C-alpha cells in the first residue's frame, strides 16, 4: 500500500514568484515519482519525472527534486498560465493535487442580480441569478435573502477559473424556487461579502417591478 | 509522432457496458505498455488498468475486477477498453496513454483526447435558454451585465458563444452544475457598455451536441 | 583494465553431428563443441555491479533461439502479416539441448557467484569464466521448465518489485516433477499436490519478506493470447495449453501450512495446431499429432509471475502466472552472467 500526501492545498505566489509544491510517499520509492499540470477540461500534461527529468516541451522554469519518501516540484517565474491543479504520482497511485493560483491585489466584486424571465416562470420554475465579476481573493459569501429570510441550501454555486490577464476570477449564484413561492415574495436580493468591499453589498428586486 | 485517437462520447444508464477504443500510430504499438486512466469531475486521475499489446497480458485495478476487459487488435493497433455493470460515478473522461520510454510505463507523456462516459439515470435533453436581462438601472455611460442561463440538459457538454463569435471580451461562460434533477445547468454572461443597450444586438449562442441543439436567443433590456 | 561492452558472442555444445532431434541439428552448424576442462578464475578483492534486466547477452540468445524455431518447426502455414504462406511441415524430434555462450578474444564474462544474487547490483565474489553454464531454451510460460535451481532458498528477481507492471521471475530450491501425456488434441499433466502445496507455502513466506506481513494470494490469469493464459510449452514436437487454475488457486494467511483443511493435481490440456507464434506476431499452423501416446515429465524449476497493483490494498497481495516474452526465460539463466571488454 502507497499513499502519495501533498501539501499545501494550495499555493497562491505573486507573479514572477516561485511556487514549492510538496509530495510525500509513505514508504521510499526511490526516485520513482512524476508530477502532472491539469487544467480543467484539458488532458492532463507531465512535467517531471523520475523525480527530477523535465518532459520534452515542459518550460524550464519547471524542475523536479527528490528521493525517497520526499518530492518537490518547484515553479520559478510563475505566471498565470501554470494557474491550474498539480499532481504527483507514484506509478498508478495519485496524491490528491494541489492547486496553484497568482496572488495579486485585492479586487472587490461588481454585482449584478438577475429575475427570472417570463419564459421560465410560465412553466413552473424561478431562477434567480447572482453575478460576482471580476474579484480577487477567490473567497467570497453570497447570501440570498428572500422578504429578508435568509435562504439556504436552495443554491448552487459556480466559479471561472482564474483570469490568465488580470488574475481574478467571477462567481454565479442561482437560487431555485417553484413558481408558486416565488410569486409568495417581494423583495429578492442578494448579499456579497468580500475582502475588497468594507461592508456587504446588497443587489436586489421586487418581484412584478421594471 | 506518437499519437492515440480515441473514440467519441457515450452516455448510459447504470448497469449498462461500454467499449471505449484507442488508435495507436507513431511507435511500435507492441513494445510498450499502454495505460488507462480516467478523470472523475473533481478528482485526481485514477488508473484502470494496463495492457501489453504484444501476447495482450493485462492488468486490472482490484475496483474494477470484474467489470473490467482490455484487449487489442493488432492488424490495426487500435487498443479496446469494455467496462461494464456501469454505476453513476463511473462517470469521467477515460483515457488511454503510453510512458516516456519503453522501460517508464507509467510516466504517461502521450495520451488520447479522451473519451466521456456519462452514466446516469437521466436521458438525454436539449437545454432551455433563458435570458438575463440588463439591468434597467445600469449606470448611465457605465458598464451592464446581460446573459443567458442554459439550463436543464444532459449529458455534459455544452458550448456558448456571442453574436457568433464577433463577442469575446468580457464574457464568462461558467462550469456547469448537477442539479439534484439529475440535469446540469450553466451561466454565460458578457458585461458591456450600459450606452450600447439600445443600439447593440446581443444574442447567446448555445450548442448542445449530444442532443442535436442549437440555440440562438437574443437578449435585452426587459 | 575492463569495462562493460557488448559483443558478438559464439556459443558451444555437446550436440551430436549424427542426431536427427533439430537442437543438435542447428547446434552443429551454430556452435562449437565444448571445453572438457573450463577454466574459472575468482577475482580476488574485485566487486562489480550487473544488471540482468539489461543484460545484451539475453538479446544474443534470444536471436538463437528464434533461428532455431524457424529452421526447426516448420508450419503448414504462416500468416506473418497479412500474406499467408503455404509450405512442407514434417514432424521431428525436438528435445532441447544445453547452450553455453562465450566471449571472443578481447572480452571476457564475469560471473557473480554470491548467494542467491537478485540479479542487479553489487556483486562481492566474482569470477571470470570463458563460457557460461549449459542453458537448456526452454520455451514455456507460467512455469519455468528444467532450469537451474537455487542452492539453499526460494530466490525472488524482479526489475521492481513493487511496480506492478514489472515480470517477477521465481526460482525454486526443490524442483516439482510435472507429467504428462496425451479427441486426439485432449491432453493432461500432473503434480503432486503434497509437494506443490509445500512450495506455494515457501513461495508465499519468501513474497512477505518484501511485501509484509500479509496474505498472500494466488490466483489464475486475468486475461491475454492463450499462449500465456495457459501453461504453453512443446513435447514431443507438440505444442501443449495446459489449464493452471488448479495450481494458482489458494490463499495463504501468515499462519497458514500446506498441511490446513491421490495427492495429485490433474491439469486439463489441449494439444494446439493453430498457435501464435512467440518469435514473431503472426499465426502458425501445424498438422494434427500422430497417432499414439505422447509422454513428456520435466521439472518445474521456477514461477513467472506477476502482482496486481491498487492504490489502497492493505491485508493481502495476489500473484498471478505470466510470462510471454522468452527473454525473461532467457534472464531466469543468464543473470550471474555480464561481458566486459579488455584494456
Ligand atoms: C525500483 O528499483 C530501484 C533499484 O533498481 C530502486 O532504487 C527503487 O526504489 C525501486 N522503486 C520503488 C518504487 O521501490
Ligand atoms: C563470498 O565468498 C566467501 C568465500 O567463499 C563466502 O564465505 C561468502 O559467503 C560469499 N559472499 C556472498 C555474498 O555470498
Ligand atoms: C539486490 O541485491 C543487491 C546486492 O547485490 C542489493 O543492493 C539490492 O538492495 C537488492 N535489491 C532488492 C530489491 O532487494
Ligand atoms: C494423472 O493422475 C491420474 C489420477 O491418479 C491418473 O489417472 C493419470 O494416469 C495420471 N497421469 C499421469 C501423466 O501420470
Ligand atoms: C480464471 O478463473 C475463472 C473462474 O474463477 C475462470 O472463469 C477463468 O476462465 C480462469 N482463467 C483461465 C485463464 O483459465
Ligand atoms: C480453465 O479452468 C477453469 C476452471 O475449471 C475454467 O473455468 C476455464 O474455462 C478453463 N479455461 C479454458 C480456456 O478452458
Ligand atoms: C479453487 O478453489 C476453490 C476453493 O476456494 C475450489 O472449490 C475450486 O475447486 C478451485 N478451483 C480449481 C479449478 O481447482
Ligand atoms: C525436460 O527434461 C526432460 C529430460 O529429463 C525431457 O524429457 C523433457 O522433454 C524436458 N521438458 C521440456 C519441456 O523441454
Ligand atoms: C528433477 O530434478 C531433481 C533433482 O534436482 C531429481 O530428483 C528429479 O528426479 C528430476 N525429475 C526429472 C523427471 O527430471
Ligand atoms: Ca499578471
Ligand atoms: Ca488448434
Amino acid at each position: 500500500e502507497i499513499v502519495m500526501t501533498q501539501s499545501p492545498v494550495t499555493v497562491s505566489v505573486s507573479r514572477g514568484g516561485t511556487a514549492t509544491l510538496s509530495c510525500r510517499a509513505s514508504q521510499g520509492v526511490g526516485s520513482d515519482v512524476a508530477w502532472y499540470q491539469h487544467k480543467p477540461g484539458q488532458t492532463p500534461r507531465l512535467l517531471i519525472y523520475g523525480a527530477s527529468t523535465r518532459a520534452s516541451g515542459v518550460p524550464e522554469r519547471f524542475s523536479g527534486s527528490g528521493f525517497h519518501v520526499d518530492f518537490t516540484l518547484s515553479i520559478s517565474g510563475l505566471q498565470p498560465e501554470d494557474v491550474a491543479i498539480y499532481y504527483c504520482q507514484q506509478y498508478e497511485t495519485f496524491g490528491q493535487g494541489t492547486k496553484v493560483e497568482i496572488k495579486r491585489t485585492v479586487a472587490a466584486p461588481s454585482v449584478f442580480i438577475f429575475p427570472p424571465s417570463d419564459e421560465q416562470l410560465k412553466s413552473g420554475t424561478a431562477s434567480v441569478v447572482c453575478l460576482l465579476n471580476n474579484f480577487y481573493p477567490r473567497e467570497a459569501k453570497v447570501q440570498w435573502k428572500v422578504d429578508n429570510a435568509l435562504q439556504s441550501g436552495n443554491s448552487q454555486e459556480s466559479v471561472t477559473e482564474q483570469d490568465s490577464k488580470d488574475s481574478t476570477y467571477s462567481l454565479s449564484s442561482t437560487l431555485t424556487l417553484s413558481k408558486a413561492d416565488y410569486e409568495k415574495h417581494k423583495v429578492y436580493a442578494c448579499e456579497v461579502t468580500h475582502q475588497g468591499l468594507s461592508s456587504p453589498v446588497t443587489k436586489s428586486f421586487n418581484r412584478g417591478e421594471c | 509522432q506518437v499519437q492515440f485517437v480515441q473514440s467519441g462520447a457515450e452516455v448510459k444508464k447504470p448497469g449498462a457496458s461500454v467499449r471505449v477504443s484507442c488508435e495507436a500510430s507513431g511507435y511500435s504499438f507492441t513494445d510498450y505498455v499502454l495505460q488507462w486512466i480516467r478523470q472523475a469531475p473533481g478528482q485526481r486521475p485514477e488508473w484502470m488498468g494496463w495492457i501489453k499489446p504484444e501476447r495482450g497480458a493485462v492488468s486490472y485495478a482490484p475496483q474494477f475486477q470484474g467489470r473490467l476487459t482490455l484487449t487489442r487488435d493488432l492488424y490495426t493497433e487500435t487498443a479496446y477498453m469494455h467496462f461494464k455493470n456501469l454505476r453513476s460515478d463511473d462517470t469521467a473522461i477515460y483515457y488511454c496513454a503510453r510512458g516516456v520510454r519503453r522501460d517508464a510505463s507509467w510516466w504517461l507523456q502521450f495520451w488520447g483526447q479522451g473519451t466521456l462516459v456519462t452514466v446516469s439515470s437521466a436521458s438525454t435533453k436539449g437545454p432551455s435558454v433563458f435570458p438575463l436581462a440588463p439591468s434597467s438601472k445600469s449606470t448611465s455611460g457605465g458598464t451592464a451585465a446581460l446573459g443567458c442561463l442554459v439550463k436543464d440538459y444532459f449529458p455534459e457538454p455544452v458550448t456558448v458563444s456571442w453574436n457568433s463569435g464577433a463577442l469575446t471580451s468580457g464574457v464568462h461562460t461558467f462550469p456547469a452544475v448537477l442539479q439534484s434533477s439529475g440535469l446540469y445547468s450553466l451561466s454565460s454572461v458578457v458585461t458591456v457598455p450600459s450606452s450600447s443597450l439600445g443600439t447593440q444586438t446581443y444574442i447567446c449562442n448555445v450548442n448542445h451536441k449530444p442532443s442535436n441543439t442549437k440555440v440562438d436567443k437574443k437578449v435585452e433590456p426587459k | 583494465v575492463w569495462r562493460d561492452a557488448d559483443t558478438t558472442l559464439f556459443c558451444a555444445s555437446d550436440a551430436k553431428a549424427y542426431e536427427t532431434e533439430k537442437h543438435n541439428v542447428w547446434a552443429t552448424h551454430a556452435c562449437v563443441p565444448t571445453d572438457p576442462n573450463p577454466q574459472e578464475i575468482h577475482l580476488d578483492n574485485v566487486t562489480e555491479k550487473f544488471n540482468m534486466w539489461k543484460n545484451n547477452m539475453v538479446e544474443q540468445m534470444h536471436t538463437d533461439i528464434i533461428s532455431l524455431w524457424d529452421q526447426s518447426l516448420k508450419p503448414c502455414v504462416k500468416l506473418t502479416g497479412g500474406s499467408a504462406i503455404t509450405q512442407a511441415c514434417p514432424k521431428v524430434s525436438f528435445e532441447p539441448i544445453p547452450i553455453h555462450y562465450c566471449t571472443p578474444a578481447g572480452f571476457a564474462i564475469l560471473k557473480c557467484k554470491d548467494e542467491g544474487f537478485n540479479g542487479t547490483g553489487l556483486c562481492k565474489n566474482v569470477s571470470t569464466v570463458q563460457c557460461t553454464h549449459g542453458i537448456k531454451p526452454v520455451v514455456s510460460t507460467q512455469l519455468l521448465l528444467n532450469g537451474s535451481l537455487a542452492e539453499k532458498n526460494i530466490t525472488i528477481r524482479s526489475e521492481n518489485i513493487t511496480n506492478n507492471a514489472k515480470i517477477i521471475i521465481v526460482q525454486l530450491v526443490q524442483p516439482v516433477t510435472i507429467k504428462c501425456i496425451r479427441d486426439i488434441r485432449q491432453a493432461h499433466c500432473n503434480v503432486t499436490r503434497s509437494r506443490w502445496n509445500k512450495t506455494l507455502q515457501e513461495v508465499a513466506e519468501k513474497l512477505r519478506t518484501y511485501f509484509g506481513n500479509k496474505t498472500i494470494i494466488f490466483a489464475n490469469s486475468s486475461g491475454g493470447d492463450l499462449e500465456i493464459t495457459t501453461h504453453s510449452f512443446n513435447c514431443g514436437g507438440e505444442f501443449f495449453y495446459c489449464n493452471t487454475s488448479g495450481l494458482f488457486n489458494s490463499t495463504w494467511y501468515v499462519n497458514s501450512t500446506w498441511n490446513d483443511t491421490n495427492d495429485t493435481i490433474t491439469l486439463p490440456c489441449r494439444i494446439k495446431q493453430i498457435i501464435n507464434m512467440w518469435q514473431r506476431a503472426g499465426q502458425a499452423m501445424y498438422a494434427p499429432p500422430i497417432p499414439g501416446v505422447i509422454k513428456c515429465e520435466s521439472n518445474i524449476t521456477g514461477l513467472l509471475l506477476t502482482r496486481d497493483g491498487g492504490k489502497d490494498n492493505n491485508v493481502n497481495e495476489t500473484f498471478r502466472p505470466g510470462g510471454g516474452d522468452m527473454r525473461d526465460n532467457w534472464r531466469s539463466e543468464l543473470y550471474k552472467y555480464k561481458v566486459v571488454e579488455i584494456e
